RNA sequence: UAAACGAUGUCGACUUGGAGGUUGUGCCCUUGAGGCGUGGCUUCCGGAGCUAACGCGUUAAGUCGACCGCCUGGGGAGUAC
RNA sequence: CGUAAAGCGCACGCAGGCGGUUUGUUAAGUCAGAUGUGAAAUCCCCGGGCUCAACCUGGGAACUGCAUCUGAUACUGGCAA
């Protein structure tokens, strides 16, 4: 029974799309202290650094056999290694959260990283935001020092996907 | 092994188009997404023939050297080779393991001397620090030569993972007439290999598939 | 049991800070006198050690030649670097007709009756290599019949 | 320009063997067909065929034995510049008879052995060993 | 080079039919017409050697075609050389 | 007349690849961008092969074919007549 | 014949050299056979005589050629398509 290699492999292509940026769920086979072996099943057990799998507390919230959704980078960098990274998954989830929060008009905490001529740059879950300088506060707050490094809640006004910037301000209240 | 069995493990993937050896054209089904797809229709029958020849070799008291030094598959190769009363190399292949077998014999003699000494005694005739130093030397030698420490003579066949990764061993084998069965990915050169098994050589699951088939056939030949 | 013949000994030199360091090279050929011949080349500070290294190397790296009653199967040309050698089968009684470098190789190989001549550079080290290659590519009627998918007389007769 | 199509055929054979090609294809001709026929009958090639009517393509399926080309050396002798003719008693033999010399006689193309046994001489097309 | 209309006229004049643009007669006729036209250009620009090379090329090609035509069919050759006033 | 140099005569045929450039052209994605081919010229790596090596390597210095131009120790000398 | 001596500075082009594929015909080249001739001696083979050899000598082979005649027609050439 010569069930065609073409048909059999075509079904796998139905189940596998070798394209960078595509999100595929993979199973961790082994967990090392510095690397995590995720066998998503493309060319090798991808050794994603364990630092990515640490939360804000530095703990591994994953176990042996856990499935995690990872974004595709490539197939082999000269040594046959499939490159995968949990950080890009973080990025995807953060973008989805921001996109839904704009529809929800919800407020998210963020830390003002710096200031520019047109306003300020904030950090929201690792994503850069612009806060209009004229819209930082209702009162003419001369004290620009206190508004640095503190977690303040902002609402997404204009979410920009082409420049990877999010327009935020102290709305709602 | 089954065509479905290999396809499930993903044997069919290969390296990129830009990194390939033209001599592997017959075994390449084609390309998709700028990545080569190996022909498993070539893989399965050749693997069975390799199993048959390895069965004959193992049935005539043949010595089989499992060789693969990829960091991904070294542990699997060690365990699989030990499971079948055979020999392995799981760390960096030393250039001249076969052609400089005389010097490797000197190293094996050193290993036997060290462990015989460390169990008979004379460490009580040595400063505790000298004892620890000689123990460290023994440990390093054991790591280096543990898989071949009891091989005794020239091996009767080589099984190789990633022919390109282990080309040095393939070169010594070619010079010494030792038959080489090798997992040869699309990017590697199959000329030096007597029995080329065309398939993925990275994925630990596929490596384990090949090795499990090899070990089963070897045990069949051994039991008699 | 194998017979070994030293073809040439030469002194080389390497220059270092203190001056010239003298060494020696040895070219030897071993043979079974029945169609198996190997050649070796060794280096050492002294001549006996160089010759012994050459002998050890010569015992390996040896090949088989399908002789025919002490003579070649058919005329053969060999080529290595600038040494072009020509050999042809000869009738009984001719003996070994060849230059010294080819003479030693053929004698230790067992070719009893051969006509040979070296063209171009007579450098012994390359003449030996070209002779060995020529004798190696020389095929036999049984092997050519096997290749062509016929019998011996089907080529001979 | 192209001036020896038999040389082109021989060179195609030689280069395809060197490149380990399974088969070779060339513009056909009756002389090429007869030379391929004698080569096949002497067992230096597997088989041959001709395809087409207006621009016939002749195809030779080569043969390998031990990862080696069965045809070791194929060389034109009577090149267009210098034609080489021999009499029945002057017909050369290649590799002391191990090879074959292709002869064009008054009775068609045949090997040196056949020409000698039939008492004829002719043009030495090429040597094959 | 030559305009489409003059070439069409020459083709009709010297060809068996309009589709025939490869007959030796029409080829020679086109070559002759272009040679005659270029004569003025080289009459004024005597130092235009690069173009003079192409003029020599077309002259030589016409010579070769005329030799072939003469050896293959004398009657058409005589007719053509009379009609074009050539060989003299 | 020149280191008029690629120090590589002209033309034809066969022989694994890769990364570029430049200039046409076909098909297809929803086309712009973008993906599949198919020609010309051209640069750099590199296998077989070849070479004394250096290297050349489908634009060969590989494998052959046609015709032509030269070469035969250095100096005297591209000099004397 | 890239660097050791050796590719004209480059292109066109007459004489000359070579020439895609099919059919017919020709017998020029080519091949086969035969005839004549290729002086004798010399070289070579089998023998013979000087006590051996040199030397002399019998028969033969050879003298690869040239010319003529009758044949073969694959290849090259001529002619025709
Ligand atoms: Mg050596
Ligand atoms: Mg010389
Ligand atoms: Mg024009
Ligand atoms: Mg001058
Ligand atoms: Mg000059
Ligand atoms: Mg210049
Ligand atoms: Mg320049
Ligand atoms: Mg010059
Ligand atoms: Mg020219
Ligand atoms: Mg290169
Ligand atoms: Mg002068
Ligand atoms: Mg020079
Ligand atoms: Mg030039
Ligand atoms: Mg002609
Ligand atoms: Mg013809
Ligand atoms: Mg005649
Ligand atoms: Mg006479
Ligand atoms: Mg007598
Ligand atoms: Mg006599
Ligand atoms: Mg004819
Ligand atoms: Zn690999």
């Amino acid at each position: 029974m010569t069930e065609s290699f073409a048909q059999l492999f075509e079904e796998s292509l139905k189940e596998i799309e070798t394209r960078p940026g595509s999100i595929v769920r993979g199973v961790v086979v082994a967990i090392d202290k510095d690397v995590v072996l995720v066998d998503a099943g493309l060319k090798s057990e991808s050794a994603i650094p364990a630092e990515q799998f640490k939360n804000a507390q530095g703990e591994l919230e994953i176990q042996v056999g856990d499935e995690v959704d990872v974004a595709l980078d490539a197939v082999e960098d000269g040594f046959g290694e499939t490159l995968l990274s949990r950080e890009k998954a973080k990025r995807h989830e953060a973008w989805i959260t921001l996109e839904k929060a704009y529809e929800d008009a919800e407020t998210v905490t963020g830390v003002i990283n710096g200031k520019v001529k047109g306003g300020f740059t904030v950090e929201l879950n690792g994503i850069r935001a612009f806060l209009p300088g004229s819209l930082v506060d209702v009162r003419p707050v001369r004290d620009t020092l206190h508004l640095e490094g503190k977690e303040l809640e902002f609402k997404v006004i204009k979410l920009d996907q082409k420049r990877n910037n999010v327009v935020v301000s102290r709305r709602a209240v | 092994v089954s065509m479905r069995d290999m396809l499930k493990a993903g044997v069919h993937f290969g390296h990129q188009t830009r990194y390939w050896n033209p001599k592997m054209k017959p075994f390449i089904f084609g390309a998709r997404n700028k990545v080569h797809i190996i022909n498993l229709e070539k893989t399965v029958p050749m693997f069975n023939e390799a199993l048959a020849e390895l069965n004959k070799i193992a049935s005539r008291k043949g010595k089989i050297l499992f060789v693969g030094t990829k960091r991904a598959a070294s542990e699997a190769v060690k365990d699989a080779a030990l499971s079948c009363d055979q020999f392995f190399v799981n760390h960096r292949w030393l250039g001249g393991m076969l052609t400089n077998w005389k010097t490797v014999r000197q190293s094996i003699k050193r290993l036997k001397d060290l462990e015989t000494q460390s169990q008979d005694g004379t460490f009580d005739k040595l400063t505790k620090k000298e004892a620890l130093m000689r123990t460290r030397e023994l440990e390093k030698l054991e790591n280096s030569l543990g898989g071949i420490k009891d091989m005794g003579g020239l091996p009767d066949a080589l099984f190789v993972i990633d022919a390109d990764h282990e080309h040095i061993a393939i070169k010594e084998a070619n010079n010494l007439g030792i038959p080489v069965f090798a997992i040869v990915d699309t990017n590697s050169d199959p000329d030096g290999v007597d029995f080329v098994i065309p398939g993925n050589d990275d994925a630990i699951r596929a490596v384990t598939l090949y090795l499990g088939a090899v070990a089963a056939t070897v045990r069949e030949g051994r039991s008699q | 049991e194998l017979q070994e013949k030293l073809i040439a000994v030469n002194r080389v030199s390497k220059t270092v800070k203190g001056g010239r360091i003298f060494s020696f090279t040895a070219l030897t050929v071993v043979g079974d006198g029945n169609g198996r011949v190997g050649f070796g080349y060794g280096k050492a500070r002294e001549v006996p050690a160089a010759i012994q290294k050459a002998m050890e190397k010569a015992r390996r790296n040896m090949i088989n030649v399908a002789l025919n009653n002490g003579t070649l199967q058919h005329p053969v040309k060999g080529v290595h670097t600038g040494s072009r050698v020509f050999m042809q089968p000869a009738s009984e009684g001719t003996g070994i007709i060849a230059g010294g470098a080819m003479r030693a190789v053929l004698e230790v190989a067992g070719v009893h009756n051969v006509l040979a001549k070296a063209y171009g550079s007579t450098n012994p080290i390359n003449v030996v290599r070209a002779t060995i290659d020529g004798l190696e590519n020389m095929n036999s009627p049984e092997m050519v019949a096997a290749k062509r998918g016929k019998s011996v007389e089907e080529i001979l007769g | 320009s192209m001036q020896d199509p038999i040389a082109d055929m021989l060179t195609r054979i030689r280069n395809g063997q060197a490149a380990n090609k399974a088969a070779v294809t060339m513009p056909s001709s009756k002389l090429k067909v007869a030379i391929a026929n004698v080569l096949k009958e002497e067992g230096f090639i597997e088989d041959f065929k001709v395809e087409g009517d207006t621009k016939p393509e002749l195809e030779l399926t080569l043969k390998y034995f031990q990862g080696k080309a069965v045809v070791e050396s194929i060389q034109r002798v009577s090149r267009p510049g210098l034609r080489i003719y021999k009499r029945k008693d002057e017909l050369p033999k290649v590799m002391a008879g191990l090879g074959i010399a292709v002869v064009s006689t008054s009775k068609g193309v045949m090997t040196d052995r056949a020409a000698r046994q039939a008492g004829l001489g002719g043009e030495i097309i090429c040597y094959v060993a | 080079s030559l305009s489409t209309e003059a070439t069409a006229k020459i083709v009709s004049e010297f060809g068996r039919d309009a589709n025939d643009t490869g007959s030796t007669e029409v080829q020679v006729a086109l070559l002759t017409a272009q040679i005659n036209h270029l004569q003025g250009h080289f009459a004024e620009h005597k130092k235009d050697h690069h173009s003079r090379r192409g003029l020599l090329r077309m002259v030589s090609q016409r010579r070769k075609l005329l030799d072939y035509l003469k050896r293959k069919d004398v009657a058409r050759y005589t007719q053509l050389i009379e009609r074009l006033g050539l060989r003299r």
